[PDB]
């Protein structure tokens, strides 16, 4: 996996900013690049954390894993803190397409089991199905850097 | 500040923004460029309660907290036929179905 | 620059063209009568939504400010669904 964190050993504060209306569950990508869950942030809420110069981090709904931004990008990767102020991550709802929040709100509402028992075309079950994961974001992420380099 | 809006007559509905400072009648001057019909054949509504010309946007209640991209405020529209003004009419829209089981 | 979106039950949506064309489905369909689209199978109470949607896309793609919730209510989440999968948006 491209997709890891630098092992810098260079300490690096930051403030998580959650300013969504989503609980955060904040993804360290450990040295492996395999993604390790951190501490919930409720709606509205910061917290100054310790961090290195080169980790890797993304940011989900801690509850149904749906993707969410960090100064309008994907990912973050903490800086050398300049005159002892911290980084700031501020974490933010993407536009969702109409089609993907419609998607989360039907999800919110019908157990899996139960996808295949409305009554919508087959080709959006499998939508339905298709629930966001980490794995598979990184995947394109690492697709992405490779593609720029 | 911006408030977005649903100027709504009938089974007529205009999705548009304008300036919280903005004014009843400069509402009226959209609504022209729009429905080519002059502002004096114009009557606005928040709810039952007619809306004064001068009054700004602001003042009529349409804010940033009633009046938002995914949930603009309602502004009513009765136009003149002539003589007199028609009665305030806004078609509700369709109900939706009841909850399929699935998701009770 | 405006455009006249008609639903089923007859309700008149009028948006600016350039919202409008958030949908693929309503740019091909713009290519009734000059600047309207009859929806037959969207009522208002879907169409509304979706107007709603276009204006929260145009307003919040590339902003740096504070995105909120875009909501749907759960007796309409499942026509929507189906209105954005024909639309494209
Ligand atoms: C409260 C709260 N709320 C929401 S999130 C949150 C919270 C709570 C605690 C911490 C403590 N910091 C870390 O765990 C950092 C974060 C990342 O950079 C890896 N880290 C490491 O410490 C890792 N590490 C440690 C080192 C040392 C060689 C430099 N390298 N990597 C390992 C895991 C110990 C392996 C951070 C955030
Ligand atoms: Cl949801």
């Amino acid at each position: 996996p491209v997709l890891r964190s630098v092992n810098s050993r260079e300490p690096s504060q930051v403030i998580f900013c959650n300013r969504s209306p989503r609980v955060v569950l904040p993804v360290w990508l450990n040295f492996d690049g395999e993604p390790q869950p951190y501490p919930t942030l409720p709606p509205g809420t910061g917290r100054r954390i310790h961090s290195y110069r080169g980790h890797l981090w993304l940011f989900r709904d801690a509850g149904t894993h749906d993707g969410l931004l960090v100064n309008q990008t994907e990912l973050f990767v903490p800086s050398l803190n300049v005159d002892g102020q911290p980084i700031f991550a501020n974490i933010t709802l993407p536009v969702y397409t109409l089609k993907e929040r419609c998607l989360q709100v039907v999800r919110s509402l019908v157990k899996p089991e139960n996808y295949r028992r409305l009554d919508i075309v087959r080709s959006l079950y499998e939508d339905l199905e298709d629930h966001p994961n980490v794995q598979k974001d990184l995947e394109r992420l690492t697709q992405e850097r490779i593609a720029h380099q | 500040m911006d408030v977005f809006l649903m100027i709504r007559r009938h089974k007529t509905t205009i999705f548009t923004d304008a300036k919280e400072s903005s004014t009843v009648f400069e509402l009226k001057r959209i609504v022209e460029g729009i429905l080519k019909r002059p502002p004096d054949e114009q009557r606005l509504y928040k709810d039952d309660q007619l809306l004064d010309d001068g009054k700004t946007l602001g003042e009529c209640g349409f804010t940033s907290q009633t009046a938002r991209p995914q949930a603009p405020a309602t502004v009513g529209l009765a136009f003149r036929a002539d003589d007199t003004f028609e009665a305030l009419c806004i078609e509700p829209f369709s109900s939706p179905p009841e909850l399929p089981d699935v998701m009770k | 620059m405006y455009v006249k979106l008609i639903s089923s039950d007859g309700h008149e949506f009028i948006v600016k063209r350039e919202h409008a064309l958030t949908s693929g489905t309503i740019k091909a369909m713009l290519s009734n009568e000059t600047n309207e689209v009859n929806f037959r199978e969207i009522p208002s109470h879907v169409l509304s939504k979706v107007c709603m949607y276009f204006t929260y896309k145009v307003r919040y793609t590339n902003s740096s400010t504070e995105i909120p919730e875009f909501p749907i209510a759960p007796e309409i989440a499942l026509e929507l669904l189906m209105a954005a999968n024909f639309l494209d948006c």
